[PDB]
RNA sequence: AUAUAUAUAUAUAUAUA
């Protein structure tokens, strides 16, 4: 859950990087 | 050393697939477009004059790319199902033109056309030196129109007319809505942005730019609760297992393996060992406290129904049950199981407790034994507890437009606790008049220790109601209250593991567990609404096509099959033909409905626009000219099916019964067939003098098979042999049976040319609830509904 | 000498335990084919491994004739 | 014929012959086979003609 | 109850598969009660149901 | 001119009374919007509202009023709400010098005298008793108010 | 038929700070447009008269 | 110089520097 979240969040930041 | 000896075992494969759970159902990949849709082609062809000579220039016509049409009236609305099909996966969600823009090779400046089919057709037409001048000016002024401020842009294109409608509906319609901040905040439902006890914060700010592809959360259409009680078991069956991951164990429970050691190292300095203060029993244990905790609150958000599993010799169990279905609304417990728990604590505890005779319960009684002992009990604080447990019921109210069904008021405060030890204190001190007074002592025993934790049990009630109201805002689709068929066990010897070992610590769901309970219901529901109109929208356009022999059972078969949680082959023709007859009543969503009418306007212009297949053949049996046209020459075609009595080959082929044709072709009358039959071209023209296409419809009479048919399209002009026979002789050639057929239409350029227009930039974002980042407060002060706190109790 | 075996293999811990089901399970379905013929009421189907009864109860008392057309 | 093995897993989880109140007897489904079917299609137009 | 529209379409099979097959009847079908019956069984019309 | 996201766990009431020296000090439009008001919200909705005993914050995202400008009309304290007039009109004051322009800050921050004016703010959270915290949490977070 | 994003393609890279690729496309067309009604300068443009 | 699976009941025996 934590992991799966913090790979969403890097998935979703990195559209905008 | 070795010898093998291998024997054949039959091979057997059963019939499964795969079942899925809420947990790992991927959304959907959101599809863009490559390159446009493209059914349209120009092509070179020679061109005849009016004598039949052979010009020197050419000339390009639209035709078909990959013309594979079949034969026979009904194989082809069989293949503009196929093609109905075939533009909605190649339908985007979003299209962007910068990603698909190819440069022009010649231009006045250098810009950009819209595909590379596109700049394919514009320098074929400008190094053909046949060419006339001003299409080759018109493709020098072709470039791109850029606008900064609106972010729009206008790429020229070279499509066809049935072309671009289809590409013009692409750009137009997309499910692109913008995003920003004041808008990933709406994505969270309103009964956790505005709680208390969770603070949403968030780090990036999108740009007035960034976009998001909303999903279809409206109610489900098909009552599934509604007659189908094989497919509602197992969609709630497969919401009870989701819902029992994110109900969170409880804090007497858990703790992480190091603190075990981290609390070994310091037991014998803080001798702290009867802080917990509770009376043993044995059957008692904190695992099922956790499990009981678990299976009262996913049974409610996925409405299972459970079955109490006891024993009557248990005189524990049997009072821990009153806190039970006083908190529980009795509609949820099965009638079959209520009823015997119901009976027992009224057969035990109450009326041995007042001296009066024990009740003659039938079987199948239509009152349940606690609404038929507060008519025959005459106190007044144990027919007050009866009364609120016989009108314990679920409030069905609608919120957010997501009906689901809260509890009681006095139960989410914690006061039917106070109705109940209220009503556990008078019952504990009567005299059990008949009974002997060791069975007053064994109950007087037990029913105090439930009255000794009455801040302990007015504090499980206020954190089980908390726990299901707060859970119950990730909900997304409509939960009913309808009994299903199988049943949860939850044992009453693991409510009174719940009932006396809890205490002083909230657990309250963290939001990182709030937000994936929502982002799963989303994920199941926009699966769910995107199988429905996949699937009404191949229904509807199998009875708007007229496609009599299509058995719909496989449409329905693929629909229960990308929901990834039923098993098929475990659902017969009963539950598969039941839901076509709810499919079809539904209108179909409108970006189907608007691109199957742009295939059903022109469902006749791509049929007749294509070689090899001909919309039927007229006999005349008489001499008339045939007329001239520029891509044949001189051709036995005719535009109109007019004034000719006209037979329907998919008629004709459909009944069989071929006595009205071979009557009315041995008397030569004069007969329009209709249908789609498959032609071919019969270039010389000595051919046509020995009166070729007569001869070939002599095979219906003896052979009744009529789809071996094939009728002569005749081309007379300067490149077919024996052409001199024209040009010497002053005469027109006429042909007996002439082909209904269609002329292919001219290209012409510069009206073809189409300014379609998109935006510049977009950044799609797939789920929202990454970026907002919540924390929950300090489970020792954390807020009910009301503004008191939970675990209050010291 | 390797030999090809891909039966049940009379050794696992799960040879008791499966060899009630998998007779279970064939038995369940032999009683059901036989049901087009003769119509009974069957009472227990009590399964040990291979071992097996499973008593019907019929309509009729049972005849000479309808001993013989079940054994059949 | 709808296959044999879809109608008895609804036919056997809808009526729910196990989890009765009586236990005197083993109750399952039976006679749901594809021969009784295509039997009775046969006696019933046969018994019907003569 | 729920096969609803697969039986009305079972009915009209079976008094099909009977209303063509007694074309091809030449003997008179005179109806009397005969001694010993065709037995059917109900749990093979549970079946075709 | 960056803009400056706060991170910060809710539990931890110590990096909480930490966050509103953080406020008065740098100014309140540096922050990005949704998590200057998750931290002011978590100061009001945690340690200065239950100070006084008035319920908890019910807050609407949506809403042109910063939480410290919702508290500093609707506290009754004086000493607690002269400060909340100081967080909510800490802005960047911009002035034209030498032909440029930046952003300055006010004479009542450049000479620390505002930090004065939280402390009696501060202190006043200290003596006031939380009247439904338990007593080993009040005085958890009152001792922990007085190491600022 | 000069592009005149490339002419903006370089004034980004010859200030050091920003890379030329990862900039959007809605951009490159507002820093075109902005950057022509702007005047030259006098030495610039006494030297192209 | 040394091969004997698994389950179910039942009985006998055993625990220690």
């Amino acid at each position: 859950l934590k992991t799966k979240e913090e790979h969403q969040k890097e998935v979703q930041y990195e559209i905008l990087q | 050393q070795y010898e093998i000896l291998q024997k054949t075992i039959p091979t057997f494969e059963p019939k499964e697939s795969i079942l899925k759970k809420l947990e790992d159902i991927k959304p959907e990949q959101v599809k863009k477009q490559t390159k446009l849709f493209r059914i349209f082609e120009p092509r070179q062809l020679p061109v005849y004059r009016a004598n039949g000579e052979k010009e020197l220039r050419n000339r390009w016509y639209w035709k078909l790319k990959r013309d594979t049409l079949p034969d026979g009236d009904y194989d082809v609305r069989e293949y503009f199902l196929n093609l109905y099909d075939q533009v909605l996966t190649e339908m985007p969600d979003y299209l962007l033109l910068k990603d698909m823009a190819v440069e022009n090779k010649n231009s006045r400046d250098a810009g950009k056309v819209v595909d590379s089919e596109t700049a394919a057709i514009c320098d074929a037409i400008f190094q053909d030196e046949e060419t006339e001048g001003v299409v080759r000016r018109f493709i020098a002024e072709m470039r791109q129109r850029v606008q900064a401020d609106r972010n729009v842009v206008n790429y020229p294109s070279i499509l066809h007319p049935i072309d671009h409608a289809f590409n013009e509906y692409f750009l137009q319609h997309q499910l692109v809505e913008p995003l920003n901040n004041d808008i990933i905040f709406n994505y969270i439902p309103e009964r956790i942005r505005n709680d208390v006890n969770y603070i949403l914060n968030m780090d990036r700010n999108l740009p007035s730019t960034a976009r998001y592809i909303r999903p279809n959360l409206l109610q489900d259409r098909l009552n599934l609760h509604d007659n189908f009680e094989s497919l509602w078991d197992t969609i709630t069956t497969s919401n009870y297992i989701l819902a029992r991951s994110v109900v969170p164990d409880l804090k007497e429970l858990v703790s992480t393996e190091a603190q075990i050691q981290k609390m070994s190292q310091d037991l014998q300095l803080e001798a702290l060992t009867i802080q917990s203060e509770t009376q043993f029993l044995t059957g008692i244990n904190s695992q099922a406290a956790n499990d009981c905790f678990k299976t009262l609150i996913a049974a409610m958000l996925s409405q299972r129904t459970m079955s109490l599993d006891f024993v009557t010799t248990n005189y524990m169990s049997l009072i821990s049950g009153m806190w039970l279905l006083t908190v529980v609304p009795n509609d949820m417990f099965i009638r079959e199981s209520l009823v015997a728990c119901q009976l027992a604590i009224i057969n035990t505890i109450i009326y041995p407790a007042f001296g009066m005779q024990r009740m003659h319960y039938r079987n199948g009684d239509p009152q349940t034994p606690f609404q038929i002992a507060e008519q025959q009990i005459q106190n007044f604080q144990v027919a007050n507890w009866l009364h609120f447990v016989n009108n314990n019921q679920f409030r069905q109210v609608v919120i957010d437009g997501v009906l689901n069904q809260v509890l009681n008021d006095n139960i989410r405060n914690g006061h039917v606790v106070n109705q109940l030890m209220e009503a556990l204190m008078q019952l504990s001190r009567q005299q059990f008049p008949t009974m002997p007074v060791d069975y007053k002592r064994s109950i007087q025993r037990g029913i105090l220790l439930l009255s000794n934790r009455l801040g302990q049990l007015v504090d499980l009630t206020r954190l089980l109601a908390y726990n299901y109201e707060t859970l119950m805002a990730c909900i997304t689709m409509n939960m009913q209250h309808v009994q299903t068929l199988t049943t949860e066990k939850l044992q009453l010897t693991s409510v009174t593991s719940l009932c006396m070992l809890i205490g002083n610590a909230t657990v309250i769901p963290s939001p990182q567990t709030l937000f994936h309970y929502y982002n799963v219901n989303v994920n199941f529901h926009s699966n769910y609404n995107e199988r429905i109109n996949d699937a009404v929208a191949i229904i509807t356009a199998a009875n708007r096509l007229n496609l009599y022999q299509k058995k719909m059972k496989s449409i329905v078969e693929d629909f229960l099959k990308r929901l990834q949680i039923f098993d098929i082959s475990r659902v017969p023709d009963d539950q598969m033909y039941r839901l076509r007859d709810r499919l079809r009543l539904l209108p179909v969503e409108i970006r189907r409905l608007d691109i199957f009418n742009l295939i059903l306007m022109n469902m006749e212009q791509i049929e007749r626009a294509s070689d090899k297949i001909a919309q039927g053949v007229i006999i005349a049996y008489r001499d008339m000219q045939l007329e001239r046209d520029e891509m044949y020459g001189y051709v036995n075609i005719a535009r109109n099916l007019d004034g000719f009595q006209q037979i329907n080959l998919e008629e004709l082929m459909r009944t069989g019964d071929y006595a009205q044709i071979t009557n009315m072709l041995l008397n030569n009358q004069p007969v329009a067939l209709v249908g789609a039959l498959p032609f071919i071209t019969d270039s010389s023209v000595i051919s046509l003098v020995a009166k070729l296409d007569a001869t070939v419809f002599a095979q219906i009479v003896k052979l009744r098979k009529v789809d071996t048919l094939k009728p002569i399209l005749y081309k007379i002009n300067s490149d077919s042999n024996d052409f001199y026979l024209v040009a010497n002789y002053d005469w027109v050639p006429t042909s007996t049976t002439k082909v209904y057929k269609q002329i292919p239409q001219q290209f012409d350029f510069r009206a073809s040319m189409h300014m379609l227009t998109s935006n510049l930039t977009f950044t799609v974002y797939s789920d929202l609830l990454a970026f907002v980042s919540a924390d929950t407060v300090e489970p020792i002060n954390a807020v009910a509904f009301d503004n008191m706190r939970i675990m209050n109790e010291l | 000498k390797k030999i090809q075996y891909g039966a049940v293999a009379s050794g696992e811990k799960q040879t008791k335990a499966a060899n009630s089901i998998a007779n279970l399970a064939l038995i369940k379905t032999v009683l059901s084919r036989i049901s087009n013929k003769y119509s009974f009421a069957t009472k227990i189907i009590r399964v040990d491994g291979d071992d097996n009864y499973a008593v019907l109860q019929f309509n009729t008392e049972v005849t000479k004739q309808m001993v013989q057309d079940v054994s059949n």
